């Protein structure tokens, strides 16, 4: 579920 | 005609990114905007020093050389940017050795120190964040449909202890001793997808401090979902031995 805030988002299954 | 650390030169706007305000512009003198060689705007940063710009290190995963990265100083528009912006090619780059979320630029040539461009002032070692103190967030971030896209945007949050943010409810457990958590448990306003890399800051006397780095998030301004920082305070010792030694 987290996502990093950058452009694009990089996001993980959590 | 020099200029301390942290005292910006136009007052921020009081505002008691998603939600928030549009700053004045100019109040948040060490706001960077990271693009690459031909690209728009994709993270933000802060000017620590004439040469130095702290981001996060996530936001260097698209390319590891440093000549594929320019900064923006000096700046308020995201794309239309004013005549008197500075943009800088970034010469080298420096990971976090803990692989923590932090990363320093080097600039190929050192800023100019304006009205306009200061540097942020960095806190004392290992100094911890009190629980509820009001800081500040910036940057050029999605806005998730409230007012302000294309123009610099500010929050101003209160930062919730690691202890609080940790619980079942909010972050379960994901949040570390060097990252700390700022946000309305009641959502509403964040940072967002664009602002990771820039500053978390927090007023102390008469200057800002910078406590945070954006870095994460369960989405953004979620109810009882807290923006997560990268707590600077940890790292001012591999910081400064950093810039010392490159």
């Amino acid at each position: 579920g987290r996502c990093y805030k950058s452009i694009p988002p990089i996001c993980f299954p959590d | 005609p020099s200029f301390d650390c942290g005292k910006p030169q136009v007052e921020p706007k009081k505002c008691p990114v998603v939600g928030g305000c549009v700053a004045h512009p100019h109040s948040w003198p060490w706001q960077v905007s990271l693009r690459t060689r031909f690209g728009m705007h994709f993270c933000g940063g802060t000017l620590i020093s004439p040469e130095w710009v702290l981001t996060a290190a996530h936001c260097l995963e698209k390319s590891p050389r440093p000549s594929s990265y320019k900064v923006i100083l000096g700046a308020h528009q995201e794309v239309n940017l004013e005549p008197h912006v500075q943009e800088i090619e970034v010469s080298r780059l420096f990971l976090e050795p803990t692989r923590k979320d932090i990363a320093l630029l080097k600039l190929s040539s050192p800023a100019v120190i304006t009205d306009k461009v200061i540097p942020a002032c960095l806190p004392s070692p290992n100094y911890v964040v009190a629980d509820r103190t009001e800081c500040f967030i910036t940057g050029w971030g999605e806005t998730q449909g409230t007012f302000g896209a294309g123009l610099l945007k500010e929050a101003q949050l209160p930062v919730i202890e690691n202890k609080v943010c940790n619980r079942y409810e909010f972050l379960n457990g994901r949040v570390q001793s060097t990252e700390l958590c700022a946000g309305h448990l009641a959502g509403g306003t964040d940072s967002c997808q664009g602002d990771s890399g820039g500053p978390l800051v927090c007023f102390e006397k008469d200057k800002y401090i910078l406590q945070g780095v954006t870095s994460w998030g369960l989405g953004c301004a979620r109810p009882n979902k807290p923006g997560v920082y990268v707590r600077v305070s940890r790292f001012v010792t591999w910081i400064e031995g950093v810039m010392r030694n490159n």
